[PDB]
């Protein structure tokens, strides 16, 4: 988790049914 | 004046009804995608 790092126009991102705590 | 200022935009979001079968029953509830409740 620590390895990896990485809403205006109409755009939208949508939560993933299952969080990291159930994975 | 000298003022600072921030532009974010207004909310907006898809609203989607999530219902149970008409066959089973009628009323149903709303979700706003992505909206806090303060607004609505
Ligand atoms: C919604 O707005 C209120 C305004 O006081 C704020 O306290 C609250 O943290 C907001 N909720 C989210 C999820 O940003």
């Amino acid at each position: 988790f620590n390895k990896v790092t990485l809403k205006f126009n109409g755009l939208t991102v949508l939560p993933p049914l299952l969080t990291d705590e159930m994975i | 004046t000298l003022e600072i200022l921030d532009i974010t935009p207004c909310s907006f979001g898809g609203v989607s009804v999530i219902t149970p079968g008409t066959n089973t029953s009628n009323q149903v509830a709303v979700l706003y995608q992505d909206v806090n409740c303060t607004e609505v």
